[PDB]
């Protein structure tokens, strides 16, 4: 439908939620049930259609986001889709999707650290309680 | 196994000692439980921030 | 001309634990650079990527930007 | 080549079996290496024990003892008794000798290090330790000296105490970790090692540890003084060569599953330290 | 000036070498294991248990959609083979 | 006790704490364990190298 | 030390769980995207099934 | 503790199948050549439940 | 990498167990399944017990 | 005497606040647990289910949604 | 750390240490609090879990605690004749009180920075919640 | 209890004849439950679509970690009359067992 | 030629068989003590890698190591008969030699050598626990020599045939 | 549990073990064995074994094994209780505890009547 892979959905996702957060409360509202059980997807299509259309439009991002984004697919491919320990990396690609002009300024002001190739190798560094989950 | 005045003031001391040992260990445990309270409390203010929108639910489910 | 004991000693501990440790930190001997090709390789690109048009900066400027910056070193 | 590409969709695929069976191989014959050099460590500790020099004259200083007894173990003949039964006196040791060797498939080595993407890594310890008990048994009955017969009763009660000593250690330490697999055990480990909870009964790990090991005080079913040899009184050569390889399998492979559950596996000894780390970092 | 090891240690030593050989091979042991795990997948992928719910799903749904979905959407009446070899189904039953 | 099988009139907790010890915490594979294994291993090899060595021998 | 290890793994047992709260958050996030997404495939499937029985039934 | 004397003891009666041996004791050549043997002992040892019941010790294996 | 450390944990003790083999006597087959089932079974449930107590007490 | 130690001790956790009593006196279980439990359960009484978050309404925080 | 930062896993993937950015987010952070210092209403809604006095005082008397209580297991069951021993379980006492109170310290701290989350602006609370200060250029004089 | 392995010199073809083949054809014939379950390879595997459905929002809400949830809700909260009753049955069957000893 | 790659295998099978020498846990006499010596610290057996092992099957060497009796010869047959090959034998001591001191005895056997075939001798009324170390040693390398004592010959091209 | 993985892998032993069968094959090369008249016979420390194949033992101590085939069941019904206890609630605790009491009072009761201990018969 996206013709995206499922890493990726996910970084998108974490910035479309705040674009397309009317889309996403009227699926939500047509999809609510009295039970767990899921409901119909026959009901909630138009809903689902709304929501990929503005993810589409979504999407869509400035050229000086792709080294942040590059660097979040790093880690949730190192990571196997462990969306908490690449949050800082999200974090920043959702900062730069916001109001992509400052983040000029926000590199400007970048250490000679930071500035540097970024390897994840979890199986090296664990980090501290992972719990995995 | 006759002991001795110094070997049972000896023995009685350790007893003693035990003794206090164990509540203040679990004294200690207790205010660790305290603790972890009050880190659960700090999370959960930190966390709900920006979590504070509810939305009710359809009238359509009943 | 004589050398301490227990600095012979720490020459033989340094013998094992240097080659080893290197060893158990480089399980990939000789594909390392491989593997950072590979890394290379898996980084996206601006064409492959879908960008917007209200862009603030252009490609070029992003470029230009990088490299003044030495984002990747 | 249209229509002759169906013809090699199976042919293609052999190489990559081929490739996989030279891994496995590859594996194994170094594990095999790692248990001989323990045999060596095990003699040279022992001489440590009883102030001798050991091994020295196998290869300059000892250094190939281990690989003269194997090469002589192959070398050695074989007879298969009389009245013994033919088929299953060479059955045993072979089936033996493949769970020895399929071992190792329940190890980790890392987070995820395992050759398979096992979760019932006791299970399977549990269960390979059964298979072995079951060859040993089977070694003393179709060898129908007295001695080894002797020898499998005591594996089969030392079995027996196993059953329940290591399923209640298991029961208690599952309580914690929540699953079976090795790796799940370290991220608690991580600040204190579980051996401080198990503290008041570290003399029944101890005893856990070597009940498993098949190690003094419980050599009860290769007892050299109170039986002959054992189990193995009737086997010579490589068919005695294979149990000797599984026994020590067996120890380095619980010697890792203890590590990994109480000593926090691939964690460095952070608690000597406790009192003056902190729990946190804020900026 | 005789600088000689002290006495336990230079005793303790003797079995050095042994345990030098047993790192050696089990070094290689751990790093052909770690080699083999790691070559396919690029990476020393999580085990799939050790995942959330979400996240596994999240894993998957690739898989499912390359080896199911397209194929189930694609299907045509002759395109199954005559001789019954098709794919498993993901539940067997 | 010590002259025979019979037992003391009155036993005293310092009994129940030794048996505690003995059994609860198994002293034997740390106190034995210890002492042979860690220290006994420090003394120097007693072996005389034969080939190159000859043993103590009289007129 | 019995007493204060469970409570030490109490401890880091109830810090996994406030960090898995952040981590729900975040799949809550992105869930409707991918739900979306699911749903439009499998009514698609839905509607394929229902022509072939349609014109295999009529 | 309660008393255990019958499972200790098993005594034999005339002409009882009950009170008898219902096994086939094990009759084994403790030694000569056993680690536990000195060198020249043959103990005839009759093992019921790899428990002593009966010996036979043979010692002229180093009359000289 | 973390088989480094693991390897150094499980030389360790094997080095224990080998330490243990040669102190130790050898235990009797009736005498250790004497003393399980009638001492070490109900150490492993009482602390297992305890260990259930202490984990609700915490949480 | 274990057992006894932490009865008492949980029936004086009552002091604490709600989500810090003592598990062995307030249930807190998954959603799946809950839901069956108190489905139709009058002397619960908790109300709708909340399908997108797995909770019922009368519970402390059912619907907890960002911004 | 034992647990390393509450609000991201810290060393998790790849390992950072930047001391410069390290000082660059205290610095922003200092500021802030000095800024609204003056604030009595800003002040009237801090909240803590431990009072500031109750903490200083339990992280300089834990360690006091913790010595004198080593003093006295050595003198009831260590011999005066020998003093390595001594010293080292006074010391490991004394180390045992250090800990508890700079526990307490780090708590407080824990408490500062998460119950008053809110009280932040939108760049600082992202400048806390992750390891870049990049996010509060303007409060470390940039 | 016969260790040799040597046992009753039984032969099976007398009964196979008189009984049991003939039976066991009856009961081939007569016998199926099964009422309408289909093989695989019955219809194609591309009609079949559901197993491809997954449901995010209860994966998110979803918080187990482990196989034994089913098992724990039936011997701890639904069928622990069962798990009681196998446990008292569990202890009287050991008296059983310690007086058929005696 | 098959000499290529058998002389080479056959060094190191002659090799590997001397490295690793298992006698029989097998003492009748006052030599076992002398033995006992040899195994223990101060002339370690292990350093010339001789470990003892109770069954026969898993025997190189046979240690007849004190006097034979007319009650034990058949008995001293059979566990040769059944050590498994290849194997050494080595007597130790006078009485296991020849008789010893009871060379004149009613029930002594003259010479294990009259019931087994005896590989070596060690001389000695006991043999000293160097005397046994050399007995062992120069059984070790006549062992390592016996796969090729220069039997076959060499043609023309120097390759055995 | 894993995959067909292990299937592989134990066809993937035995190709190894072939290995050892090889080695083992080779090595006749450099050894005959004579045919003697003791060399194929039961081994009863260096003299004949009276009796073979009737080998009987006494199993004196099946109480053992008894009880341990229902603790094992005992043990069994545990995990669940003990992988979910942090689900645990008031039912869920009042019968893991009646349970662990039951198997209490079973060895109690079992070590009362003295049947963990070897019989005479
Ligand atoms: C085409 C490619 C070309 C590439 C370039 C060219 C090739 C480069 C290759 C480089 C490496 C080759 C190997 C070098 C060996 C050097 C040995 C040496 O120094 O000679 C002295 C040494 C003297 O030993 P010895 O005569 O037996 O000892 C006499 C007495 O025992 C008295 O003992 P002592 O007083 O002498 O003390 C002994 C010990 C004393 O020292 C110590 O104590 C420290 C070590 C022990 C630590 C123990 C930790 C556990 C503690 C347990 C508890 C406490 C202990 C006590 C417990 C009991 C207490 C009662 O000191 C040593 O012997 C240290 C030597 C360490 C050599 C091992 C180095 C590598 C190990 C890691 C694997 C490397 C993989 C490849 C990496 C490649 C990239 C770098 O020579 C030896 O005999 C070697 C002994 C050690 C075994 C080595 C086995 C090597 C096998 C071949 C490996 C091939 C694969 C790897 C290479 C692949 C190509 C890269
Ligand atoms: C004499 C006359 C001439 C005869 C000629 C005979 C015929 C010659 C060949 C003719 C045909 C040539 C065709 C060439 C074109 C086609 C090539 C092709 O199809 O491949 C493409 C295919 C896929 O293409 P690609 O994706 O572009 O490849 C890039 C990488 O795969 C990307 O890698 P990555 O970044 O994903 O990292 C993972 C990679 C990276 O991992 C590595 O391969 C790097 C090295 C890993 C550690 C190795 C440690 C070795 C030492 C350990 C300690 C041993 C101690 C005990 C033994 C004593 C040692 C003295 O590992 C793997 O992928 C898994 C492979 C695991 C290999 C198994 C372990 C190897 C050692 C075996 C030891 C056996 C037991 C001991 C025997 C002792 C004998 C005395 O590539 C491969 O799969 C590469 C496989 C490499 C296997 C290892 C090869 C040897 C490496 C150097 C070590 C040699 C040690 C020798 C010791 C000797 C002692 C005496
Ligand atoms: C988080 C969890 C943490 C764990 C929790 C565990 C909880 C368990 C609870 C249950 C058990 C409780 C047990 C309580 C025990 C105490 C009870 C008590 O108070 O009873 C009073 C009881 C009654 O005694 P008393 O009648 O008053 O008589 C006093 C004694 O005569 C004594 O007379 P003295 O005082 O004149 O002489 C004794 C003194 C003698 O001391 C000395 O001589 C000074 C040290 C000499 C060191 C020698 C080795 C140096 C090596 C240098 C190597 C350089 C290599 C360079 C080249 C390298 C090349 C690579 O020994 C010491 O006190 C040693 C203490 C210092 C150890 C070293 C520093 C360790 C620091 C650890 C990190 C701490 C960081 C802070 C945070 C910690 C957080 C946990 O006291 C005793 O029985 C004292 C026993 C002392 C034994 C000391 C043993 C030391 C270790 C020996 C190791 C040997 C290894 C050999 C090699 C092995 C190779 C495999
Ligand atoms: C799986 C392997 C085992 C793991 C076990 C878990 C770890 C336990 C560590 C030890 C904790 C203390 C337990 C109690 C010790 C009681 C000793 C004692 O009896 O003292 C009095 C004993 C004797 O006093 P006694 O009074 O008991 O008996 C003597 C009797 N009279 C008085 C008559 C003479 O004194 C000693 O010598 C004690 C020395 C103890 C030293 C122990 C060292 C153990 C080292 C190995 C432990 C395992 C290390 C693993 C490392 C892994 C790293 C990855
Ligand atoms: C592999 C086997 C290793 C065995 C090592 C054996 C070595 C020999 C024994 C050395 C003992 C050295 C003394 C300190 C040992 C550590 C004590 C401990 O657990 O404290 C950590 C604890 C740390 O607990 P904490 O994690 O709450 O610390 C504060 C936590 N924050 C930061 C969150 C606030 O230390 C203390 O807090 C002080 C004591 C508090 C009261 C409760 C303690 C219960 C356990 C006491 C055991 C005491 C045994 C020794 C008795 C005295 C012997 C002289
Ligand atoms: C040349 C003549 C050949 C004659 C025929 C050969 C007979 C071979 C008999 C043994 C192998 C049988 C293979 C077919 C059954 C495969 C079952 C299966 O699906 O498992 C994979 C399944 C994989 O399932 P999955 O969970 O990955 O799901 C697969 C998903 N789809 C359908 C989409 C592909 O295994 C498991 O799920 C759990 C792992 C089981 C591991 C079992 C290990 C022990 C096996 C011991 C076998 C011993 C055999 C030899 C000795 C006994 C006598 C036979
Ligand atoms: C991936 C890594 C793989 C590494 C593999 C490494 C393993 C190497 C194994 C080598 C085995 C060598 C066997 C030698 C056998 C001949 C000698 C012998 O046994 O003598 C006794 C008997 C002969 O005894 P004899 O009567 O001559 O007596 C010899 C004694 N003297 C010298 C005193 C007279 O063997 C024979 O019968 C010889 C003739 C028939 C055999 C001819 C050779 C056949 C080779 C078959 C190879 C099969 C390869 C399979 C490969 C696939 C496996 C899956
Ligand atoms: C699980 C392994 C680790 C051990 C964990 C459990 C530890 C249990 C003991 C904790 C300390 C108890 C202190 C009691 C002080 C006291 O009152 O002390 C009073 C007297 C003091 O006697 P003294 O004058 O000799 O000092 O001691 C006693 O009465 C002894 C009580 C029994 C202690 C035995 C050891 C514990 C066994 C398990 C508990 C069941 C005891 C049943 C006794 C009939
Ligand atoms: S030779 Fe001498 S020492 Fe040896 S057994 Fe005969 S009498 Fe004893």
């Amino acid at each position: 439908k996206m013709n995206t892979k499922s890493f990726e959905v996910l970084i998108h996702s974490q910035y479309a939620f705040d674009v397309c957060r009317e889309q996403v409360y009227n699926f939500e509202d047509c999809r609510q049930t009295d039970t767990p059980l899921p409901k119909d997807p026959i009901h909630c299509k138009a809903q689902a259609k709304e929501v990929l259309s503005c993810y589409k439009e979504a999407e869509k991002m400035d050229p000086i986001c792709l080294s942040s984004f590059n660097d979040s697919r790093e880690c949730m491919f190192k990571s196997d889709g462990n969306l908490y320990n690449c949050k800082t990396w999200i974090n920043q690609y959702v900062t730069c999707q916001k109001n992509p002009a400052a983040f000029a300024e926000f590199l400007e002001a970048s250490t000679a650290e930071q500035l540097k190739s970024k390897k994840f190798d979890f199986v090296k560094n664990r980090g501290h309680s992972d719990k995995y989950l | 196994l006759k002991h001795s005045a110094t070997v049972l003031r000896e023995i009685k001391k350790d007893t003693i000692m035990m003794i206090l040992f164990i509540i203040g260990g679990f004294t200690y445990c207790y205010h660790m439980r305290e603790t972890r309270f009050q880190l659960d409390d700090d999370f959960n203010e930190y966390v709900n921030t920006n979590k504070q929108t509810f939305r009710p639910i359809p009238d359509h489910v009943k | 001309m004589n050398l301490p004991w227990f600095v012979r000693w720490g020459t033989d501990v340094a013998l094992f634990f240097i080659p080893a440790y290197t060893f158990a930190n480089y399980p990939t001997t000789f594909f390392v650079f491989a593997a950072e090709k590979r890394r290379q390789r898996r980084r996206k690109d601006f064409s492959d990527v879908k960008l917007r048009d209200d862009a603030a900066f252009s490609v070029d400027q992003v470029k230009q930007l990088q490299t003044k910056l030495h984002l990747k070193q | 080549g249209f229509w002759i590409a169906p013809l090699f969709v199976n042919i293609l695929s052999l190489p990559l079996y081929l490739v996989m069976l030279v891994y496995n191989i590859v594996c194994m014959l170094l594990i095999t290496l790692v248990i001989a050099s323990i045999t060596l460590i095990e003699r040279k500790v022992l001489s440590l024990v009883q102030r001798r020099v050991g091994p020295h004259y196998v290869g300059y200083r000892g250094r190939l003892q281990y690989i003269a007894d194997a090469l002589k173990l192959f070398i050695k003949g074989i007879v298969v008794p009389e009245g013994s039964n033919k088929f299953w006196f060479v059955a045993i040791p072979s089936a033996a000798g493949a769970i020895c060797y399929t071992f190792w498939i329940n190890s980790m080595w890392g987070p995820s290090v395992s050759i398979f993407d096992l979760e019932y890594n006791l299970v399977y310890a549990t269960i390979l330790s059964i298979l072995f008990s079951f060859c040993i048994m089977l070694t003393g009955y179709f060898s129908k000296s007295k001695y080894a017969f002797m020898a499998s009763i005591r594996c089969a009660i030392l079995m027996l105490n196993i059953e329940i000593f290591l399923g209640l250690l298991v029961i208690n330490l599952i309580f914690i970790s929540e699953s079976f697999c090795f790796s799940v055990f370290v991220i608690y480990q991580e600040i204190i090692w579980l051996i401080f909870i198990f503290f008041g009964v570290s003399g029944l790990i101890f005893i856990t540890f070597l009940l498993e090991t098949n190690r003094a005080p419980f050599d009860l079913a290769e007892a050299e003084s109170e039986l002959v040899t054992g189990y193995s009184v009737e086997y010579g050569g490589f068919y005695f060569a294979l149990y000797y390889l599984g026994e020590y399998f067996h120890l380095f492979f619980f010697s890792m599953v203890i590590s990994i559950v109480l000593f926090g596996g691939w964690e460095l000894p952070n608690f000597l330290y406790l009192f003056l780390l902190n729990d946190f970092n804020i900026l | 000036v005789n600088t000689a090891y002290p006495t336990p240690l230079k005793t303790i030593l003797k079995t050095t070498p042994a345990f030098v050989v047993y790192f050696v091979f089990g070094l290689g042991f751990s790093t052909v294991i770690y080699d083999v795990v790691y070559h396919p997948k690029d990476r020393i992928e999580r085990f799939y248990f050790r995942s959330s719910k979400f996240e596994r799903l999240s894993r998957k749904r690739d898989e499912k959609l390359r080896h199911y979905f397209k194929p189930a959407i694609e299907w045509q009446p002759w395109y199954n083979t005559s001789t019954n070899n098709n794919t498993r189904p993901l539940l067997r039953y | 006790r010590l002259y025979g099988r019979d037992k003391p009139d009155e036993l005293d907790f310092t009994d129940v704490w030794e048996s505690s010890y003995q059994n609860i915490i198994c002293p034997e594979y740390f106190y034995h364990f210890w002492f042979c294994g860690i220290v006994y291993s420090f003394e120097p090899e007693w072996t005389i190298n034969y080939p190159f060595e000859k043993g103590p021998l009289s007129p | 030390l019995q007493m204060w290890g469970v409570g030490k793994i109490i401890e880091i047992k109830k810090f996994m769980k406030r960090r898995d709260i952040e981590l729900k958050g975040l799949q809550r996030k992105a869930a409707p995207f991918m739900q979306s997404m699911n749903d439009v495939r499998h009514l698609a499937l839905r509607e394929r099934n229902d022509m072939l029985y349609n014109e295999l039934l009529s | 503790m309660n008393r255990s004397i019958f499972q200790l003891w098993k005594p034999e009666s005339p002409r009882s199948n009950v009170n008898s041996k219902q096994i086939k004791t094990m009759n084994v050549n403790f030694g000569p050549q056993h680690p536990a043997a000195h060198g020249v002992l043959r103990l005839i040892l009759q093992l019921n439940g790899e428990i002593a019941e009966r010996f036979d010790p043979h010692i002229g294996l180093l009359h000289r | 990498m973390p088989y480094f450390v693991l390897l150094f944990k499980i030389l360790i003790f094997c080095v224990v167990a080998i330490a243990t083999r040669g102190t130790l006597p050898r235990y009797r087959f009736d005498q250790f399944t004497q003393l399980n089932w009638k001492h070490f079974i109900y150490i492993w449930l009482g602390f297992l017990v305890f260990n259930l107590c202490f984990v609700t007490f915490f949480i | 005497f274990c057992l006894l130690f932490v009865l008492a001790d949980a029936w004086g956790r009552e002091k604490y606040a709600q989500p810090y009593k003592s598990q062995i006196l307030h249930g807190r279980q998954p959603f799946g647990h809950t839901f069956v439990q108190n489905y139709r359960n009058q002397a619960t009484d908790l109300g709708r289910w909340n399908h997108n978050f797995a909770c019922y309404e009368k519970q402390p925080g059912c619907g907890r949604d960002f911004d | 750390t034992n647990f390393g930062s509450p609000f991201r896993n810290t060393d998790s993937g790849i390992v950072i240490r930047d001391p410069e950015n390290e000082k660059r987010l205290k610095l922003a952070f200092q500021n802030f609090w000095k800024s609204k210092q003056e604030d009595k209403e800003f002040q009237a809604q801090i909240k803590t879990a431990v009072s500031k006095d109750t903490v200083n005082f339990m992280f300089y008397a834990s360690p006091l605690f913790g010595a004198l209580l080593g003093k006295t297991y050595i003198d009831m069951f260590c011999n005066p004749r020998y003093f390595y021993f001594r010293a080292f379980t006074l010391s490991m006492f004394a180390l045992a009180g250090y800990c508890v109170g700079n526990g307490f310290r780090n708590r407080y701290e824990h408490s500062l920075y998460t119950r008053n989350y809110h009280l932040f602006p939108k760049d600082l609370q992202d400048a806390l919640v992750n390891g870049d200060a990049r996010y509060c250029i303007s409060w470390w004089k940039q | 209890l016969n260790i040799d392995g040597l046992h009753l010199k039984y032969n099976h073809n007398i009964n196979n004849v008189l009984y049991y083949t003939p039976s066991l054809v009856l009961f081939l014939i007569f016998f199926n439950i099964d009422y309408f379950s289909e093989l695989e390879l019955f219809l194609p595997l591309e009609l079949s679509f559901i197993d491809i459905y997954d449901d995010y929002y209860e994966g998110f809400n979803n918080s187990i970690m482990n196989d034994f949830t089913p098992l724990t809700l039936s011997y701890y909260s639904i069928n622990s009359a069962e798990f009681i009753i196998i446990g008292l049955l569990l202890l009287l069957g050991s008296v059983a067992c310690v007086n058929l000893y005696k | 030629r098959v000499d290529y790659i058998v002389t080479p295998i056959n060094a190191v099978v002659s090799w590997a068989r001397q490295g690793s020498f298992w006698p029989l846990t097998f003492g009748l006499a006052c030599c076992a003590v002398e033995m006992m010596h040899a195994t223990v610290s101060r002339y370690d057996f292990d350093r010339f890698g001789v470990i003892f092992r109770a069954t026969p099957r898993q025997a190189d060497l046979i240690l007849v190591a004190g006097t034979l009796t007319n009650k034990m010869a058949p008995g001293l047959r059979r566990l040769y008969e059944q050590t498994l090959d290849p194997k050494w034998v080595l007597s130790m001591g006078s009485c296991a030699n020849g008789g010893g001191y009871y060379h004149y005895s009613y029930s002594v056997v003259r010479g294990c050598n009259r019931i087994i075939p005896v590989d070596i001798y060690v001389p000695g009324c006991p043999p000293t626990a160097e005397a046994l170390m050399f007995g062992v040693l120069q059984l070790q390398k006549s062992l390592y020599r016996q796969i090729n004592e220069g039997e076959k010959k060499y043609n023309k091209k120097d390759l055995t045939y | 549990m894993g995959d067909a993985v292990v299937i592989h892998l134990i066809q993937n032993v035995l190709i190894f073990g072939i290995i050892f069968w090889l080695l083992t094959w080779g090595a006749e090369y450099f050894y005959t064995v004579k045919q003697q008249l003791t060399k194929k016979q039961f081994y009863e420390c260096g003299f004949k074994s009276i009796s073979e194949l009737n080998i009987q033992i006494n199993f004196n101590f099946f109480m053992l094994a008894v009880f341990l085939i229902l603790y094992d069941v005992e043990f069994t019904f545990l995990f669940p209780v003990l992988f979910n206890f942090s689900m645990f609630s008031t039912t869920e605790l009042f019968l893991a505890f009646f349970f662990i009491f039951l198997i209490l009072v079973s060895l109690l009761y079992d070590w009362l009547n003295n049947v963990l201990s070897w019989s005479a018969e």
